[PDB]
């Protein structure tokens, strides 16, 4: 939930 | 100086000239420009009426000189000459039959365009765009292809970014101007296309799709900072979006090039973003984290989260949770057979609470792992439950139940309670 892609 | 009013408001050609080539000398100086003083002698509404000489190209191309020397100025000073209407001309002006206006007219309209997005939106809106990109093709000479694409890249730069329905037609044109090996065209493409990149992967599929991902991490390994850097910046976009989008990328050997971006002695801000980047693609599918295990990133990347400086810490973290997030159980092994552990451990009392959370995070990931093998194995203890024990983790996870923070509260309660009854 707080892990994963980011632009 | 009362001699050059004059001659400008003359009906001499001769005095016409002149004046404007002693105004544009005049503003055309290195130190501090007399842009001020140059409009306040009231020529400026006179250069805007030399652009339409079409029998005088010399006097058109001065004027066009000393109009865009006096855009480079403040924001009045381009204000002003938006006032008197140069925008559809110069636009109109790169119909010129002459090269030298017409290189002079992009370099000016790069000017308006470069002051702000309400002048960028405005040029656009004059239709400059499109006679734009009729100016390139096989025979455009450099000076025209660094002008051009200097004032491309303006187009685009800006926040609120343009729409990106206006600045999509600049794709094709970008795409080919990648493959150049002149450093400022390559410096100003890649600035542009880091533009466009920028955003929702509807337009990160517009860009893949203009086929410009190889020659990208090709220029990852350009030795010029200037271009490795915007260029980066638009790998590292391209790779936020989906999978296959990513996988674009990937697919042309990114991962050895970005391993060497953090190995070679280079600034921080650029392995911070070599991080950042890396973290994107395990935040991919399985696949994807074995392409960055396979280029042997993740050994270098726990040492950059174990000794290197906090703003590279804070995006090593990333990648190494995220890692743990999509990877299958024995990936996840090979992160803590190369010593992630401690060095996520360690990171539970850094002062940035979105990190803390993170590393809490990819820590009960393994813990989930280690869970999974100590039932299989019929065993009495988590393995990995004794390594975060050893790395001090437990310890630091236990006075996490002391954190202000209700996020950082919650999960490490949940931890012990998961692990530690």
């Amino acid at each position: 939930t707080v892990l994963g892609k980011r632009k | 100086l009362p001699a050059m009013i004059g001659g400008v408001y003359s009906d001499d050609n001769n005095l016409q000239l002149e004046a404007t080539t002693q105004f544009r000398k005049l503003l055309s100086i290195e130190r501090s420009p007399p842009i001020e003083e140059v409009i306040q002698s009231g020529v400026v509404p006179r250069f805007v009426q030399f652009l339409t000489r079409e029998d005088f190209p010399q006097l058109q191309f001065e004027a066009a000189w000393a109009l865009t020397n006096i855009a480079s100025g403040t924001s009045e000073n381009t204000k002003v000459v938006i006032d008197h209407g140069a925008v559809p001309i110069f636009v109109k002006l790169l119909g010129s039959s002459s090269d030298d206006v017409r290189e002079q007219a992009v370099w000016a309209l790069g000017n308006v365009a470069g002051d702000s997005p309400k002048c960028r939106d405005l040029v656009l809106a004059n239709g400059a765009l499109l006679p734009l990109l009729a100016q390139l093709n096989e025979h455009t000479k450099l000076s025209m292809l660094r002008n051009a694409t200097w004032t491309l890249s303006n187009f685009c730069r800006g926040k609120p970014q343009p729409s990106f329905e206006q600045t999509r037609p600049a794709l094709p044109a970008l795409a080919r101007l990648i493959h150049s090996n002149d450093e400022e065209v390559l410096t100003d493409a890649c600035w542009a296309l880091s533009y466009l990149s920028d955003g929702t992967n509807d337009k990160i599929q517009a860009v893949i799709e203009a086929g410009v991902c190889p020659r990208l991490v090709e220029l990852l390994l350009h030795p010029s900072p200037s271009v490795l850097i915007p260029a980066l910046r638009t790998v590292g976009n391209i790779v936020t979006g989906d999978d296959a989008q990513t996988q674009c990328i990937i697919d042309h050997q990114a991962l050895p090039c970005l391993l060497s971006l953090l190995t070679q002695n280079l600034k921080k801000s650029i392995k911070k973003e070599a991080c950042w980047t890396i973290s994107n693609i395990t935040a991919g599918n399985k696949d994807q984290i074995q392409a960055v295990i396979n280029a042997g990133i993740i050994g270098p990347l726990v040492n950059l989260l174990q000794t290197a400086e906090f703003d590279i810490k804070k995006e090593a973290a990333w990648a190494i949770s995220n890692a743990t997030s999509g990877g299958s159980h024995d990936q996840i092994k090979y992160l803590v057979s190369e010593g992630c552990i401690k060095p996520l451990c360690d990171l539970l009392i850094c002062p940035d609470i979105r990190i803390v959370t993170v590393c809490l995070e990819g820590l009960e990931n393994i813990l989930k792992v280690g869970e999974t093998d100590k039932t299989l194995a019929a065993g009495d203890v988590n393995v990995f439950s004794q390594m975060i024990d050893e790395a001090e983790g437990l310890e630091k996870i236990e006075n996490l139940q002391s954190h202000d923070n209700n996020e950082i509260y919650e999960k490490a309660v949940k931890i012990l309670e998961a692990y530690w009854m």
